[PDB]
RNA sequence: ACACGGGUUCAAUAGGUCAGACCUGGAAGCUCAGUAAUGGGUGUAGGGAACUGGUGCUAACCGGCCGAAAACUU
RNA sequence: GGGUGGGGGAGUGAGAAUGCAGGCAUGAGUAGCGACAAGGCAAGUGAGAACCUUGCCCGCCGAAAGACCAAGGGUUCCUGG
RNA sequence: GGGAUGAGCUGUGGGUAGGGGUGAAAGGCCAAUCAAACUCCGUGAUAGCUGGUUCUCCCCGAAAUGCAUUUAGGUGCAGC
RNA sequence: GAAAAGUACCCCGGGAGGGGAGUGAAAGAGUACCUGAAACCGUGUGCCUACAAUCCGUCAGAGCCUCCUUUUCCUCUCCG
């Protein structure tokens, strides 16, 4: 019952991965956002 | 239970002094050689040559 | 011996008793013990009176420390040399030395060793 | 009128007050008496002190020529040094701060007679 | 804690030893009865904490520190 | 890098917003120092050791305080310093 | 202390996403917060209420009263 | 610091750190380094304080201590 977080980076990546991002529209504003903030992308 | 104000500085030195170490010492102590001086307590050790330094 | 006021040395008095057991065995193995001044002080009157029974010598009296001491080598040098040393004293065996503290603990230290 | 001679330590990794605290027990004393009251304080931290203090007996004897038997602790400091600070954690996420002072410690002796 | 009380080798305060008080209740070994479990004798035993009284056997250290040197009237 | 004087122009005057950033204080050398398994001794290393090392005792779990996989961590292993 | 072969517990991999989901229903749970989660954007939002507004000198010097108010803890005209 | 000229060497010290020499115009320019404020800690030192209650001051105000002018005077006086 006491636990709060249990990583897993294969379901990391399946659900946050950017190829996900890449999926959609709506992903892919993102992650040009985050291009030009300069930042490494997931 | 919280301190309400803090303490005057003069208060606070005196409890601050009132800190001490006890001073105890004993001279005309005789060894092998050099008199080295230790404390009453340990003497008898000496005599022995039981210490070092 | 007599009982001891306040806490028990370590922990409980089992504790205490196999500490002045093991402490005893080094003693009658080496005769010269460097430790802390209490536990020198509690060793005095035990080991005073397992020399007391080597100086009388007798099989009760080694079942008697065998009660106590399990490992046996030490009976054999207590009651083959050093009781038998001990037979023209009439108690008081034991002598303790005070000792420089050790840093990191500020303990009185202190030493206890046969007489002899 | 008192020639005396200078010596102190930096960047000591012990707690002003406790240092003062030592250093208490030597104003106004001699030298080698000083040096073997602290060889036999229980506070466990005169160590430093009476390395520096055996500092200033080589500067007073070698590079100023004096004896070491007639030198007198004119005076000692006990300054408060760079403190550093370093981070602990405490129940219910409370973020405390624990610190790491140091001092500067000078001494100063001179001949007596 | 500190303080207080007594003593500090012309000494018995502490520890030990020995003998007693007191508690436990009959040690091991040996021997005897019994196939055994166990019971008797050696033995009011053996062991032992404070208490009592002797015994200078070890430790109280062949030693340190602080502590008066006084203005006149009546 | 600034003074005297006539003029122009202001992020212009801090004593408080349970204000913000930095530094330092009182509380205070107090509390706390992290399971009710337990350490002890000798020798040795060392300027220095109750906590490291080597020996010998003691004590503790022992359907877990043992030995192996995954997930995860991603050099934390070893040697030398 | 209760269940402990059953409406069971558990790991792995998967789905449901916000005025919506889920729910042996308590209006709890949804990344420590849920009678509508989180970040950003509009945003420098708003507030008849609270709180703060930095140096000085010189002269002069109020009211807490009326009228009206989706108003009486505000504002407007008048009075000073 | 204009420049690294980065305190060789010697002495305490386990080292760090420091000192004496020395470079530098300067070390009051030592990597923790222009100027180095305040709160704050600390050493030394003149004065007050252990029979006394008040936002911790002001005004009266004794007697000590630092400094200083005139002056009897020290005439040692061409010195102070």
């Amino acid at each position: 019952g006491k636990r709060t977080f249990q990583p897993n980076n294969r379901r990391r990546a399946r659900v946050h991965g950017f190829r996900l991002r890449m999926r959609t529209r709506a992903g892919r504003s993102i992650v040009s956002s985050r291009r030009r903030k300069g930042r490494r992308t997931l | 239970a919280v301190p309400k104000r803090r303490k005057s500085r003069s208060n606070t030195r005196s409890r601050r002094s009132q800190w001490k170490a006890a001073k105890t010492e004993l001279v005309g102590v005789t060894v092998a050689g050099h008199a080295h001086k230790v404390p009453r307590r340990l003497l008898k050790a000496a005599r022995l040559g039981l210490i070092d330094f | 011996p007599k009982p001891t006021k306040g806490p028990r040395l370590g922990g409980s008095s089992s504790h205490q008793k196999a500490i002045l057991a093991n402490l005893a065995t080094s003693l009658f193995e080496h005769g010269r013990i460097t430790t802390t001044e209490p536990k020198a002080r509690a060793l005095r009157p035990y080991a005073e009176k397992l020399i007391t029974h080597a100086k009388k010598g007798a099989l009760h009296n080694r079942r008697e420390v065998l009660k106590k001491l399990r490992d046996k080598d030490v009976v054999h040098t207590l009651f083959a040399e050093i009781g038998p040393f001990f037979a023209d004293r009439d108690g008081g065996y034991t002598r303790i030395i005070k000792i420089e503290a050790r840093k990191g603990d500020n303990a009185p230290m202190a030493v206890i060793e046969l007489v002899r | 009128e008192y020639p005396s001679a200078v010596a102190k330590a930096r960047f000591v990794r012990v707690s002003p007050r406790k240092a003062r605290r030592v250093i208490d027990l030597v104003r106004g004393r001699s030298v080698s008496d000083a040096l073997d009251i602290l060889r036999w304080a229980p506070q466990a931290a005169s160590g430093p002190v009476a390395k520096v203090i055996a500092s200033a007996a080589a500067n007073a004897q070698n590079n100023g020529g004096l004896d070491p038997a007639t030198l007198v602790v004119a005076t000692v400091y006990a300054d408060q040094g760079p403190t550093a600070k370093r981070i602990r954690p405490r129940a219910q996420g409370r973020a405390f701060r624990i610190r790491r002072r140091t001092s500067h410690i000078t001494v100063v002796v001179e001949s007596r007679p």
